């Protein structure tokens, strides 16, 4: 009796480059954008990806050093080698960058910036501001601040372009 | 930012962020997106009488955080 | 005994030393315009505010630079 | 008189039962069609979760070695008629009985099955109404309740059903060790030449702060739980379809048997009455 | 034997030295505005309080600079 | 022979040297505030304890600066 | 006695001292570009912007050096 | 010839040089507190402990300055 | 009296002081390349561009050095 | 012709120059303790161990100063 | 009158000053290699390009040092 | 005319200038041990190897300091 | 008039100045080893190459140190 492990059924493993190996010049980055155990892009070759981390923005191009990034509610830009830009907006998650030429961006929610609307964000922001004064306690204040920050980020992303 | 000092965990922060993001979605698409944030989960224990005693270990809604 | 001397050439030496005060001043400016870049990459949306603060810092350092330059020029034409 | 009436009445009952089961089949087929889209979009979210938690380990040392609570989170369906999934999960749990075992099952059937069999190793269960899509919030709720059940827990074993194909639903396990053990293993991988496949990953994690590491741990645990619940739902739908088809076949066979008996009874009674009356 | 000598030009030399300290002041200012920007990029919501604290630091450093400059000027005119 | 000489202006030189001791003092202060800003950006809820520690550091550095300035003023009046 | 003395070879020394200011200038420039690289490696798409700001920094620190150079010439030809 | 010359003012020069030591000490102290802030914003639960260590460092670093200062006094009062 | 004096050897001392400028220049250059490495490791795909900018920085710092050398060669041969 | 001069007051200059070395020692100690404070906030469990190493560095960094200090006495009392 | 004095020993002091430039050279080189190691830790597969660029930087900084040595030897043999 | 002047008190200045070289050795040791502390927290499982490497670096810096002290003592006595 | 002097003790002064170069050498070495430890913390399996590169950098800096030492010995033993 030996139960399997759910990772054995997934054959698309992660390719980690060895320390003492020759370098390779890459022209494309394999992106893997995921939302709630669902991918929008499957190892798509792209020229670059811009992700807004906690410390600041990161512009990931092929060959970037191995790194882990804790994302914040913010836009995410994907620019293909053709010259076409695709912009999403994320609410949170992580971004794993591999020196072998891969970037796995696993987000709780990643939705097209077009799907978002402006007036809705403005009214929700006003409601949250009104509720902040009537916050039951400190925790409610922090939660309302979180929501307000998310809405402000959405509005800034929309107004930028 | 200030939510960590109050004991709020990271997962609750993610849930709040996703709920706000869904609330910011257009009218048409929200019908789909709202299905990924509506709480429909509860904790229960069977008592002697058969009643499903509900637990309060973790809040279900975001306003209860 | 009672003796007194007036070495004129010394007025050059001091003028040189005051100039060394600029060594830090210039360096300071660099530091600003270093971090500014690192600040503009992380938050490109705030280039204007960061640039204004950098200009403020440059002016504040230039004040000290002009103080030292004033000392040097006074000790040069005196 | 009585025989024929009874046979016809039970035949009508079987007919109604068959119609009800056919409606259930159609509804479940619609749900299966809706949920089948996951197959295209799966098997890519959990890639670095493998590095975080995938470890080929023995089934004995990991069990006997621990002296703290071993939490178990079997995934079970709310409604019955799924098949043998719940029975197999219960068997797997029974094979892993220990003094340290703690259960926080999921679904009404799991609660009702583990409350009686394991009263002293059962704390409480989670229930989700299958109204919305299985989302991250549900996984976070499960993880938070698991932590509150036993915070000083050696591991958190999730047992679910993996839907390999329409007719294959195996049992799969996700093991989620404690933060301390995970940190120790990560440091060993980063420093020692062993675990050469996780060396870069461990070193990348170490370079970052500790809050980020804890957030990473929680996030990937929630992702694993989400994958487990989604696969369990899909497997439940498939097994429900199969069992419904089997029940339909059995009902049809019983209806045929009753029709044959009804024919035999009517002929026998008619002939007997005719003979004993007009002969 | 006794020889008392009053060299007039030396008062220049010291003056110049008193100006060198200004470098350690000016550079310091940049350091403040070297990091302030970064902070404003890390936490843009605190663009105001951080500015006030940086101004306070600059004021203290400028007080030190003026303390040195007083010695610089006293020896230039005496 | 047994010659002896006293020079008047030398106290301007040494004094100036002591003023250079304020170069590393002021700079030091800036460094503190620099870090302070970053800290206040990293942990914005600690805007008062960090301010207190920065004030303490400034006080100690200023004590060192005053120790140097005492010599600077004392030689200038000897 | 009142010995006015004119040492013609001192104007070299001061000149050299002024040149030391360039040490704090060139170094500063390097710092800028140093950070520039780290800023380009993070957000390369912003290079065309960052570069300009970097140039601006070099246009300021360099302007400081000129002043020192000016002295180093005025004392070298007077 | 052979002259035993005794200059008096030199004791000022050396004294000033000793004060330059403080330029490091002061700076060093600042560095400590700098890191202290970055350490309190990175793990505030240890603040008190950290503070203690910081003080210890000061009580060591400051001591070095005293040494230098002592020398100054010795030369300034002799 | 009016005692003009031409001390030849002084034209060496100033030259040496000018060479101290090369202390900064050199260091600055190193700093650039330092960051260059840290950048080229982060995003190797941009090495080329980074390299160019690094060269630019060098081409500026060395320029300052030239002036210093000029001063030296304008005082050593004078 | 052959002239021998024995200046008595020059040991002050050498003593002060030797004392200048303590700036580096103080700065090194400050850097050590700043890094210690940063490290302990990252790995608190091992704080004690770190402390020991820090002290070791101090033991290996103060000693150098003593040598410099030693020279001072060897010239100040001679 | 004008009094031409040809001192011999002054060709040594200037030399000793030029060597100080090397202090800003060696440190710079150190810096480079420092960063190199970090780079090789972050992108180890890119060791060769980093090594070549570091060698280039060392060559340039050593050229600056060689210019300083040229000046030092010219003055030492003059 | 020709003057062969032998000043008997100039070796103190050289000894002090040589002793100044320890300000770099001390700071280098401080940097070594600060980085050691930072690294041990990062990867405590390699404490012994890091300690050995830091000891090696300290030994090299101490060798440099020993050369400086050799020069200082030679000038002080000879 | 036509005049010429030769001071014996000046060759000490220059020597000391040359030793100051080592301040920028030893420190550099420390820098290298500093970074080395950090690298060895985040790439334990790449220790040999890092150590070799650190030794290379140390030797390259020691080359500058030996140049300065040779100048000092030439100005001290001749
Ligand atoms: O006091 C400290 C020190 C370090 N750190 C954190 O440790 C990590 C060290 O990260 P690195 O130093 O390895 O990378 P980096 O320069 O690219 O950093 P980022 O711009 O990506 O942030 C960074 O994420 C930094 O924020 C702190 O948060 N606080």
């Amino acid at each position: 009796h030996d139960l399997p492990e759910g990772f054995e059924f997934m054959e698309h493993k992660v390719v980690n480059k060895d320390i003492h190996a020759p370098h390779e010049n890459l022209e494309t980055l394999r992106l893997t954008l995921t939302r709630q155990d669902e991918f929008l892009l499957r190892e798509e070759p792209v020229k670059c990806v811009t992700v807004t981390g906690t410390n600041g923005e990161y512009g990931i191009y092929p060959g970037h050093a191995y790194k882990i990034v804790q994302l914040n509610p913010s836009p995410l830009t994907v620019e293909y080698t053709d010259g076409t830009t695709k912009k999403y907006f994320v609410s949170g998650g992580f971004a794993h960058i591999n020196n072998e030429g891969s970037c796995d961006v696993n987000t709780v929610e990643c939705t097209l910036l077009d799907d978002l609307d402006l007036a809705i964000a403005e009214k929700e922001l006003a409601a949250q501001q009104a509720a902040l004064g009537s916050a039951k306690d400190d925790k409610a204040k922090s939660v309302v601040e979180i929501r307000i920050s998310v809405i402000e980020a959405v509005i800034a992303a929309l107004k930028h372009h | 930012s200030s939510w960590r000092d109050h004991g709020i965990s990271y997962l609750k922060y993610l849930n709040v962020c996703t709920e706000t993001l869904h609330s910011t979605v257009k009218e048409s698409r929200r019908a789909k997106y709202e299905r990924w944030s509506k709480p429909c989960y509860t904790a229960q224990r069977p008592d002697g009488a058969g009643g499903q005693e509900t637990i309060d270990k973790v809040p279900i809604h975001t306003k209860d955080y | 005994s009672t003796v007194a001397i007036s070495v004129q050439g010394l007025h050059y030496v001091g003028t040189g030393l005051a100039a060394i005060a600029l060594a830090g001043v210039g360096l300071g400016i660099g530091t600003i315009f270093g971090n500014l870049l690192v600040a503009c990459a992380r938050q490109p949306n705030l280039t204007k505010m960061l640039f204004n603060y950098a200009i403020l810092g440059f002016a504040l350092t230039e004040a000290i630079g002009l103080f030292a330059l004033m000392l040097a020029f006074l000790m040069l034409f005196s | 008189s009585g025989k024929l009436r009874l046979y016809k009445e039970k035949l009508e009952g079987y007919n109604r039962f068959y119609s009800i089961v056919k409606t259930i089949k159609m509804v479940t087929l619609a749900k299966y069609r809706a949920a089948q889209g996951r197959i295209r979009t799966r098997d890519f979210s959990l890639r670095y979760t493998e590095l975080a938690f995938s470890k080929p380990q023995a089934s004995r040392d990991a069990v006997v070695a621990a002296k703290n609570a071993l939490v178990y989170i079997p995934i079970t369906t709310n409604r019955g008629s799924c098949g043998a999934l719940n029975s197999n999960i219960v068997r797997c749990i029974d094979s892993v009985v220990s003094s340290k075992m703690v259960l926080m099952p999921v679904g009404k059937r799991g609660i009702d099955s583990f409350s009686k069999l394991y009263p002293d190793e059962f704390r409480y269960g989670i229930i989700n109404d299958m109204k919305e899509s299985m989302h991250f919030g549900y996984a976070t709720f499960v993880i938070e309740n698991a932590y509150e059940v036993s915070k000083d827990a050696d591991r958190y074993q999730v047992i679910f059903n993996r839907f390999v194909s329409a007719g294959v639903q195996r049992n799969a396990v996700y093991n989620i060790p404690s933060y301390e053990k995970w940190k120790e293993d990560l440091a060993d991988a980063a420093s020692s030449d062993n675990q050469k496949n996780r060396y870069l990953f461990a070193n990348a994690l170490q370079n970052e702060e500790e809050q980020l590491i804890r957030d990473f741990f929680d996030f990937h645990a929630a992702l694993a739980v989400l994958n487990a619940v989604g696969e369990n739902e899909l497997s439940e739908q498939a097994a429900r379809l199969v069992a419904v088809e089997g029940q339909l076949t059995n009902i049809s066979s019983l209806q045929q048997r009753t029709s044959s008996l009804y024919n035999k009874t009517r002929q026998f009674g008619i002939t007997a009455a005719l003979i004993e009356i007009l002969s």
